[PDB]
């Protein structure tokens, strides 16, 4: 792998640890990073790894954070976050699931979504005005690319488009090693049929599936977890 | 891009110095121009550069395809350029035929009757709608300017414009480094520069040498 | 049970005095159909399984799923336990829950001695599971080159169609293993077999590796 960790690495954290270098290292706006892929879980271990490699502030705001009855709360929230970001420290804004707030609309029955997408246009112009010495990063992740607005996909705004593969063989190996490293190590436990079977039946939150397998292996009759609670934990959830 | 600006001076540089005597000039100025080819350099830098010399407003398109046409009706004197649309009959060809009707009434207004002077636009088409739009536009009133990929003479000057913005050593030869940048179009040189500044950052140097540009040449030639 | 702690923690004199005091404890099992042989093989103790196998415990005692102790010794990496279980006459082709064989789990640990002892006793080199997958798909799925080679010491097949129609060359190329693909192709791999997705091994390999695949086929 290492393509996503390298691209986010040098494209994200290297500009973050340098101040006012943007107009000296070959000025470009690669501030927008977009991820894709419904089958891969994502958005949790990458955000944790970002939260561990760097020691700064982080604005975790899932796309549905401004879906309320007050239409005017949006610009107040994202503007307070903008000012505390540009003032306090160069934090990272994690905008998730832009499909529900990035869809075109022609009628006025859903005028709340058109109003908040006009707010998205307002901050879409504010980020154009903030091209000089902005102290914040804006990462992004979505699971749908069909109904996305053409303004976001326009170049200069989102110049980083990463994808997720269906076989997460290395993520399966790391997600089983990261859970068996603390749990009792059984020499009978195999990982080849449990790295080849999820290639066919792919899913999310494999670590939570291992935790449920531990909740089935806590019977105290079986001292260490084995294939019974692995395949059983697969067939249950 | 000396040939492209030399051929576009009559298209965009014409209404710059004499905007008022268009009624006196009876040489039948063309309504619009098209540039087909790989949109490396000429879609934004040329229109915004020569239009930046015109010192006029630059409106862009960027159903929601009619309100921008009404805004273009209000602010008529400008330089409009197609950027988003450049990407058997059916309902999708009817919805697309609404925009085909929009450009047909752009030929019915522009070619219909000049309301206000200085109405000049630039088309952009690179797909089957070259044979479809050209099947509907048999060169009656249209400036035919061929858009070729930037040659070497078009690479030295675009390399200078795209080299003055950043650092550059005093011992580099623009001839060989320009002749060693093949591929699609002038955006490949922008790939060498923008994909070379990351190696200047990683190398932690104040300037950029010709060897780094050669490395970016190998990178863009492995990406092509 | 208590014998699970005795055989798990390796209590020598407590297990010896427990069996010599009550011979029924050897045949007793827990609520998961696991006797002391499964705990002492899962723990890798030699003397305890030498005493239990010395008394003559059935070697083919399967659990509720069907996991024979030969899978535990094969995946366990302990050569001596494979010597004991194969010495007592274990079924080299025992069917587990998912229809696999001890060759897949011995191949998982990259243990050459266990594979030589199992395949030497008469194990099927092309033993297919429920998903019609042999040990070469998994060993190639992790990068066990020498395990595939010692599998080729017994004249094993290299074109086993998986449940999706993928040959071992498909999984070797999908794992981005150049030397493994060149060795399988050099030893008789087929590049014309297609899977359910209608993808040749040349198209599955990225970076133009199909050109040197077919180059090694014709060369």
């Amino acid at each position: 792998m290492d393509i996503q960790k390298q691209e986010v690495r040098e494209a994200v954290e290297l500009p973050l640890t340098h101040f006012e270098l943007y107009k000296q290292i070959g000025i470009d706006p690669p501030r927008g990073v977009l991820m894709y892929g419904p089958p891969g879980c994502g958005k949790t271990m990458l955000a944790k790894a970002v939260a561990h490699h760097t020691t700064a502030a982080f604005i975790r705001v899932v796309g549905s954070e401004f879906v309320q009855k007050y239409l005017g709360e949006g610009p107040r929230m994202v503007r307070d976050v903008f000012r505390l970001a540009k003032e306090n420290a160069p934090a990272i804004i994690f905008i998730d699931e832009i499909d529900a707030i990035a869809t075109k609309r022609f009628d006025a029955q859903t005028g709340a979504d058109r109003e908040v997408q006009r707010i998205l246009l307002e901050l879409l112009n504010q980020m154009d005005g903030f091209d000089q010495n902005v102290n914040v990063k804006v990462i992004m992740a979505t699971n749908r690319a069909d109904t996305l607005d053409p303004a976001l996909l326009r170049p200069g705004r989102l110049d980083r488009k990463i994808e997720f593969p269906l076989p997460d063989r290395r993520q399966k190996r790391l997600i089983f090693s990261t859970i068996t490293s603390k749990m009792n190590l059984s020499e009978e436990v195999d990982l080849e049929d449990y790295v080849a079977r999820p290639d066919k039946i792919s899913g999310a939150d494999i670590n939570s599936i291992c935790q449920e397998s531990g909740m089935l292996a806590v019977r105290e009759n079986r001292y260490i977890v084995l294939a019974k609670d692995f395949e059983k934990a697969y067939k249950t959830v | 891009l000396d040939k492209q600006i030399k051929e576009i001076k009559e298209v965009i540089e014409l209404p710059v110095k004499h905007p008022e005597l268009f009624e006196a000039l009876g040489i039948a100025q063309p309504k619009g121009v098209l540039l087909y080819g790989p949109p490396g350099t000429g879609k934004t830098l040329l229109a915004r550069a020569v239009a930046h010399h015109t010192d006029c407003t630059f409106i862009r398109v960027s159903r929601m395809v009619r309100e921008l046409f009404v805004m273009a009706r209000e602010h008529a004197p400008s330089i409009i350029f197609m950027d988003e649309i450049d990407s058997r009959l059916e309902g999708g060809s009817g919805g697309d035929s609404e925009v085909q009707r929009t450009m047909l009434e752009l030929l019915n207004q522009l070619d219909g009757f000049e309301a206000t002077k200085n109405i000049k636009v630039i088309m952009a088409t690179n797909r089957i709608d070259i044979l479809d739009s050209a099947l509907l536009r048999p060169g009656r009133i249209d400036r035919k300017i061929e858009f070729p990929p930037p040659n070497e003479e078009a690479r030295l000057d675009i390399l200078k414009i795209h080299s003055r913005k950043m650092n550059l050593t005093r011992g580099i030869n623009l001839r060989k480094i320009a002749e060693l940048m093949p591929g699609a179009s002038g955006a490949e040189v922008k790939g060498v520069c923008t994909e070379a500044g990351m190696y200047a950052l990683r190398e932690r140097r104040v300037h950029v040498t010709q060897e780094d540009f050669e490395m970016a040449v190998a990178k863009v030639m492995q990406k092509d | 049970l208590m014998v699970c702690n005795l055989a798990y923690s390796g209590k020598l004199e407590e297990l010896k005095e427990s069996i010599l005091a009550d011979k029924s404890l050897a045949t007793r099992t827990d609520q998961d159909s696991r006797t002391a042989l499964h705990w002492a093989c899962s723990a890798g103790h030699t003397e305890i399984v030498e005493f239990l196998l010395q008394l003559g415990v059935p070697v083919n005692d399967k659990d509720d799923a069907g996991w024979s102790p030969l899978h535990i010794a094969a995946s366990a990496g302990r050569d001596e336990i494979v010597k004991a279980l194969l010495g007592k006459g274990a079924q080299v082709n025992a069917v587990n829950q998912n229809g696999c064989t001890p060759l897949h789990y011995a191949a998982s640990k990259n243990r050459h001695e266990i594979a030589v002892m199992l395949l030497e006793g008469g194990a099927n080199p092309d033993a297919k599971d429920h998903y019609e997958a042999t040990a070469m798909h998994r060993a190639a799925a992790k990068g066990n080159l020498k395990m595939i080679h010692i599998l080729l010491y017994y004249k094993a097949s290299t074109n086993i169609q998986d449940t999706e129609g993928n040959t071992p060359l498909h999984l070797a190329c999908d794992e981005e293993r150049v030397e493994e693909a060149k060795l399988l192709v050099s030893q008789g791999a087929s590049i014309y077999i297609e899977n359910k997705e209608e993808k040749t091994p040349l198209q599955v390999a990225k970076g133009g590796l199909g050109l040197i695949l077919k180059r090694m086929v014709e060369g």
